[PDB]
């Protein structure tokens, strides 16, 4: 009968005060937390942020809302959220939200015989990710949602996740493009500003970046310039056209690609690890000039004996040098 | 006159908005329909692709039937915000907004049998994955997904109105494809088992096969370009050493300039897909015209016998083989 | 300030000064009894004019940058157009075209007859 | 008096059931449609829209607002449209839009002793516009804005616009910075969906994208880089460094200005007008370089010096022909 | 104390109805606007406008809204503008503007004993005003914002710049990165639309480009490099790798900063006196190479003569183009 | 269980939420205090900084006055709107948005006796000048100014909650400061005089430092490089004409190359920075290094002594001269 349905749902908010809580008096009401994950796109660097989209569901007990009679569980519209007192959660490192209102605010209200109540949303947050650049792009980030009482102290509400360990899902079948979600923890924590101590759940993502990409863009073009210059100490030591064309060409290039590379990332006041490579290679190709005006200088300025020496020097040197630098930067970074 | 009003607010007489048709007698059947008028951009940096849809509701709703002069009362968007509608949302949707441009995108309709349709003009920027591993030459399937966001499949079923084929209709002026091109769609339906509950889900992909005029314009002519240079570069006398150095030289700085500009264009995705295979033998080849010309630099005087050998073994062999790599890889990729 | 210059079958309305912020330009006529209207209008490009009913298909509307003119071309004259024209400038945003008080500047009166 | 108008308007809306149009059991109502266009803002070939601004006003007949003892208009104020039957017109075109709202929602009603009501507002709309770029950017491109009805079929409401040709004013507002609005049109049609018929509106523009700026930013570079490359010519065979540098110096010129310039459109499959014509420099300044190739292996691989010479003026006196041959071509092809 | 103010208030506003415009059937209302300008923001020639912040304060005289026995001018909560009428003024420069929302919907209502009525908003916009790059980067500008009564004509309603010339204030203050308010001018006159006539207000701005950036850091560059192609005249006819090398890098770096510099403002089909001077320096670089290579012609077809001639022409050529474009755009 | 309920309806008993606390009777002081749980990126392109705070307001309402069974009641955000409030607003603001997820993140507290307690979550974008004279070596002091709107200071009058100093707090966690550092901060409280009255705003002034260690790597490596690329070139012979022809024209265009893409990235200034300064001398240094070479070779040809002469002078002069450069410019702004 909806006739009986429709009196025992209009009984249930005759007195309701949605300005008071659950228990207004009594001891704080315990709301259980869980979290559907459907995406986590958009790992911005330069914005230091990244976009999540999450079921975002809420269980507690309210007494005013208890019905009998009506066996079955009320999955009410939308609209009765209004009507009902809810939670007042909210995101800290959130900078931009929203719940989705496509055909209708996307909303979830089930009430059980029991005064149970269950509160669903579909939620979009861009959640700020502070990130340590100092191992870019060789890097592990840390970064979390945290999920915060704002009125209600912790005398008058707390959190839990509901579940245990297994509240939070679909973590696995997460695939970002230039990332891979390594391991992932739930925390429950108090958090004491000046007006009082609220909850603090916490789900805190470890992320690992991807290399091959990276690799591929940027460092392979360095050791091919860097082969130029052993090119250049490997074809003469007289034809100054060739040999100087070469040099000043290959600074150039490493110049050119490391203003085309130097755009992709944000400001931060150190070196970013991948700048240290081109540094070192800057510096390789650096040196590969020097000595070549050397040999001129002593040349011009017996001597072949000296310049065919100096040469052969170079030539052994400057390779093993290279490999011996590539060595001792990858094993410390990676 | 006025005898439509008094219809209309017997309609609404002890009628609640929150409690669905057959509450706890059967099952609410909402056919639906869409009518695309308009396939918006495929963004392959955002993994999104935009859509421009009439989505059509139809259920009965017995609670709603009255015995009029006028068959079908087609009432203005205003009655729909006091009445039951479905709380159908698009599983993949990013950010989606429903046009209310002049007055809110709304279309009710109330048959005296109590039927009704519910039509609304949405903006659906959906989530489409995308295996870029054939990149640019590769199709893809993008999905679009809805269903009830609060009603299990015990509550709320979801159906296509006509046969699924004819469910789904594409406007055909309304392409907005760039550089796509809609080989059809595929409709079907399912149930989604989640933490709340099982729900009727019902999904249409929308297969999508990219167009290659522009990439091969804007990348392999270059790229073919510039090895062809680094070809000629070994035909010219050996004796002029800052000439074929400058070849190399400029050869290699074009091919990375131009590697970099092809590299801008794809999303960050951590493979090589087909672009980057070409650019890497590419300088392969660029790389190895510079390197034999080292060589029979530094063989030019000691042994000048057999630099003419390696001139002529590299004319008759570079070209030949990298126009074999050529045959090879546009086969294996074209037939694909 | 933007200074008109009239002369003059075809006539000619010359301009000076600050003519950017004065783009439409319009000519009216009037009669010794009959009152002012607006007979036509070019805008700044040139490439969209306006011309009343009465005077459509058989006026035409000319603008040339190498001075700042605008060019009036006859056609089909008859007796009842023998009157006074004048050529005025419009700001920016002025409203209709269809209106002598929108206009602010004015060119001196050339008889045709 | 102030208090009979105000009880006269009172008497209006009591009654009034804005669920229900004006005369709904009847034939279909008529809503005449102006628009006075304030500009046309952006044209973005990027995003493939435009953004355009207008005051759009709706005329229709609503007997159940008829009043009388009032003899002047009733200027009301444009909260009273929250609670008045109005038309729902939307642009099928549109992307982004949206209503001024800036001090006030900038909105009018009218209303009239016979009944009519004008209905006034202040749109800003980012409506599509697909467009073909194959002669682009010596192309004469068309825009439309497309005005319809959305729950009420033909059977219903009835759209035409008031006042003819002449209901789409200030289109001399329009100054768009490289566009020129060469004239605009006016269509009224009904259009048949699934549901039913339904009256629709159409406003289209035919733009013509000015070439100057065209010409001297992205064309002349080109032929200066051919005619560099083409100084080769004039230079001794012996000099085959100088010859090499110019001329591979002249191919990367052209690589260089195609990729920075390529980005600005649209990744658009076809092959644009420009397009052909910078492939078309590339393949002049590559056979420069083939041909200098050609002479210098022909050379070093009296007598040879003369057939290099004779190479030499021969190509001296084709290059030029040819590529003015191509160029007049390219030009008349699209002009 | 308290609740007779309650109640004063109570009874103003019932039987008040919106609707209806302060002497409806009387003479025209006086609107006495007035603007103070917060800021000029950012003003960009890409998207052809300029962002605004200003107080927008506007006075009437409503008599329904008159009160007497509290001598105090009331202040009151800005939710009360619901429930009362105001002028429906708007913008037509605007292209997206707003009101701010900072913790209250900045408004403010102030009635006066008398029945004078105070309406201030805090108001950001978007104008558009339409700039004229002919003479880019040494032109002036023309930025205007007018206001209108969207609906009523003037009839019915009359605005009038409060203060005279002191209404609109806080342009001294305003410190724009490049631009410089030579002066600024209202003006209040009646526009006549086919519907009727209506009141229109209007603020317009001078701007003056400041110029010691561009020119120091876009000219200079191209005449440098100009002195740079002019250097290979000095070096010796025999380096021909040293000659062809030299002006085939000066064209390429010229063409780089050609092509680098279009970041600067958008499409325009007209010339610019910025793209004039880009355009007399490549042909400058350009004639370097082409008297080369007429030189090479001549000498292995005397020669130190079309050179030494060149030494002396070149340099004498650009400084009068220099000073004729000087002297044309200043 | 409903004695809270007819509490709060006793209390909203003819309440008018539009006027203020003591109207006709004396000034309502507001006490406030912020906690500035972010301090978001300095834009200086948009020439504006955003922080994300907990704006607190304490005032005394005698009007809510109560009695009951617990001394200080918390309420949702609906009787926030029930209630007269504070009209506090940031002087230069320029878009602020007030958090809405879930639920309006606020919160009210009220007390027996009439004090209450209102705060609310704000993300303020607030533009504050810049003088980059000194850039990028420049410290900034950008203010946060707020204060009411409506009621005057006869009419409303704030005070800081506790001591000036500790009033205004920073969360140690949230710096999200990459290229600045926050050098502590100052309060103060001051009489804007305006057109309408005198109003009471309060400001506060965050002390910022930029941070070198980026823009030295950006800019000021690769001009030395450059330079050292010219010295290089003085080392050289004389015979080899287009050796010391090319490191002198390519430098230039890497010099003008990275002279533009520096300015690039930076916001529009009509005066010249120290950067400007620096990238100015540095091209001096290129173009002086050419014109040697020019006159170089130009006197090689006859009477080569005094080029040999000059060459010497120029290898011993321009690294000493580069160098005092440096010294000098470095001294000159590092000091400060
Ligand atoms: C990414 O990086 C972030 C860092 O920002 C990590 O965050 C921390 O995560 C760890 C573990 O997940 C947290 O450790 C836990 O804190 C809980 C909070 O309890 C308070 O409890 C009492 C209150 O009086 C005090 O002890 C103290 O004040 C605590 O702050 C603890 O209850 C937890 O204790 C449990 O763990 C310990 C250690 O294993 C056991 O000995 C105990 O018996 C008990 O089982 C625990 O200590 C830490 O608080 C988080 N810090 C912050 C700042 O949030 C993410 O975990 C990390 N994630 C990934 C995937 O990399
Ligand atoms: C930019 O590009 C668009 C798209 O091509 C153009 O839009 C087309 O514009 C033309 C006008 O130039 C439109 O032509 C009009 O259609 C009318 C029909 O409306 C009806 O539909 C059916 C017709 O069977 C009937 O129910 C009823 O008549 C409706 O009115 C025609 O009446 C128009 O005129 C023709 O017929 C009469 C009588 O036979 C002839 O005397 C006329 O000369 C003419 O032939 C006209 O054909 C066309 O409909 C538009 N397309 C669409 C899809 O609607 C824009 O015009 C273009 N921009 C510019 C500035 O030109
Ligand atoms: C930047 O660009 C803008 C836009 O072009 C310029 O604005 C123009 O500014 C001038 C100068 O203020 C405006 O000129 C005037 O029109 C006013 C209104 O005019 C009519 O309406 C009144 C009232 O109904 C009638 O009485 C009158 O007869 C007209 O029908 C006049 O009131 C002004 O009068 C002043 O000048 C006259 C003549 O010298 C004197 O006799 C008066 O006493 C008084 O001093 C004036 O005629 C013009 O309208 C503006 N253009 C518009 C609105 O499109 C800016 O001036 C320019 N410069 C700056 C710094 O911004
Ligand atoms: C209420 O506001 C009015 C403003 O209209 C105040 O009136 C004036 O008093 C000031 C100060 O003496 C003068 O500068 C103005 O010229 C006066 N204007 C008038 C009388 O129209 C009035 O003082 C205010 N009253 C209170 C109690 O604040
Ligand atoms: C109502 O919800 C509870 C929650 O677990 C479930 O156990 C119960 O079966 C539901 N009732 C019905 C009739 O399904
Ligand atoms: C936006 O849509 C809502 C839908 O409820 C509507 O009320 C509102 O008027 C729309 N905004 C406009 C027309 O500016
Ligand atoms: C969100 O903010 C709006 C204000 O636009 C407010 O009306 C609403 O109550 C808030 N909460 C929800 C759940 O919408
Ligand atoms: N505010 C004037 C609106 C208008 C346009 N056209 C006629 N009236």
């Amino acid at each position: 009968n909806m006739s009986f349905v429709k009196e025992t749902v209009d009984k249930l908010l005759k007195g309701y005060d949605i300005r008071l809580r659950p228990d207004f008096g009594g001891p704080p009401v315990c709301v259980g937390m869980n979290i559907d994950i459907a995406s986590i796109d958009m790992v911005s660097e330069v914005n230091m942020d990244y976009t999540l989209t999450m079921y975002f569901q809420q269980y507690w007990r309210d007494k005013r809302l208890a019905y009998s009679g009506i066996p079955l569980n009320l999955t009410l519209d939308n609209r009765v959220a209004d009507q009902l007192w809810v939670p007042d959660t909210y995101f800290l490192n959130d900078k931009k939200s929203f719940v989705h209102g496509v055909t209708v605010k996307n909303r979830m209200i089930r009430l059980h015989p029991d005064g149970t109540v269950l509160y669903g949303l579909r939620i979009t947050t861009t959640a700020a990710c502070m990130m340590d650049l100092r191992r870019y792009p060789l890097d592990e980030q840390n970064c979390t949602l945290e999920i915060e009482s704002y009125g209600y102290t912790t005398d008058d509400i707390e959190f839990y996740w509901r579940g245990g360990d297994k509240a939070v899902t679909g973590v696995e079948r997460i695939e970002l493009p230039q990332f891979s979600i390594v391991e992932h923890r739930l925390v429950s924590r108090n958090v004491v500003f000046a007006t009082g101590a609220y909850p603090r759940l916490s789900l805190s993502f470890r992320l690992k970046r991807n290399i091959g990409y990276f690799i591929l863009q940027t460092y392979m073009p360095s050791i091919l310039i860097t082969i130029l210059s052993w090119v250049s100490f490997w074809i003469n030591y007289d034809a100054s056209a060739a040999r100087v064309a070469l040099g000043i060409t290959t600074v150039l290039t490493m110049t050119t690609i490391n203003t085309h590379l130097r755009e992709t990332l944000p400001k931060i006041p150190y070196v970013k690890a991948i700048d240290m490579y081109l540094m070192g290679c800057f510096v390789f190709v650096f040196l590969a000039l020097l000595e070549y005006a050397f040999v001129n200088y002593i040349f011009f300025s017996y001597l072949t004996g000296r310049a065919a020496a100096i040469d052969r020097w170079s030539r052994i040197v400057f390779p093993f040098t290279f490999s011996l630098f590539n060595l001792v930067y990858w094993l410390y970074y990676v | 006159t006025t005898v439509f009003t008094r219809i209309l607010d017997r309609l609404l007489d002890g009628y609640d908005n929150r409690l669905r048709p057959g509450l706890g007698e059967r099952v609410t059947e909402v056919k639906t329909d869409i009518f695309v008028t308009s396939f918006g951009p495929v963004s392959d940096h955002d993994m999104e692709y935009t859509i421009d849809v009439f989505f059509r509701q139809s259920w009965k709703d017995e609670r709603l039937k009255f015995k009029g002069p006028m068959t079908v009362l087609r009432l203005n968007n205003l009655m729909a915000s006091k009445i039951w509608t479905p709380d159908t949302f698009f599983h993949n949707g990013k950010k989606s907004v429903a046009h209310n441009m002049t007055m809110p995108n709304k279309l009710l309709r109330i048959t005296e049998d109590g039927t009704l349709l519910y039509t609304m003009r949405l903006t659906v920027r959906a989530e489409c994955p995308m295996h870029l591993e054939d990149f640019p030459m590769d199709a893809h399937a993008c999905p679009l997904k809805f269903g009830s966001y609060a009603y299990t499949r015990a509550e709320v079923v979801y159906e296509w109105t006509r046969e699924p084929a004819r469910s789904v209709v594409v406007a055909e002026d309304g392409s907005r494809l760039n550089q796509y091109d809609l080989l059809g769609q595929t409709v079907d339906s399912g149930i989604v088992q989640s933490s709340t509950g099982e729900y009727v889900v019902m999904t249409t992909h929308f297969h999508l096969k990219r167009k290659i005029g522009y990439f091969v314009i804007q990348t392999y002519l270059p790229c073919i370009m510039t090895v062809i240079l680094s070809q000629v570069s070994f035909w010219l006398n050996r004796e002029s050493v800052p000439a074929r150095t400058v070849f190399g030289v400029t050869t290699v700085l074009t091919m990375t300039t131009l590697s970099i500009s092809a590299r801008n264009s794809l999303p960050k995705v951590a493979y090589a897909t087909a672009m980057d295979w070409f650019i890497a033998v590419c300088y392969a080849f660029v790389f190895s015209a510079l390197i034999e010309f080292a060589t029979v630099n530094y063989f030019t005087k000691s042994q000048p016998a057999r630099a003419a050998k390696i001139d002529r073994l590299s004319r008759i062999a570079f070209p030949l083989l990298f126009g074999i790599f050529n045959l090879v890889y546009w086969a294996t990729y074209l037939n694909r | 300030q933007v200074q008109l210059q009239e002369s003059g079958l075809r006539l000619s309305c010359a301009a000076s000064g600050h003519t950017f912020n004065y783009p439409i330009m319009g000519w009216f006529r009037q009669a010794p009894g009959k009152e002012r209207e607006f007979v036509g209008a070019i805008s700044w490009s040139g490439g969209s004019t306006s011309y009343a009913d009465s005077v459509k298909d058989r006026f035409t509307i000319s603008r040339d940058n190498a001075k700042n003119t605008v060019y009036l071309e006859m056609n089909n004259l008859k007796p009842e157009d023998t009157a006074v024209y004048y050529c005025a400038a419009k700001g920016r945003y002025s409203g209709g075209l269809y209106y002598p008080t929108n206009y602010d500047y004015w060119g001196q009166g050339t008889q045709v007859t």
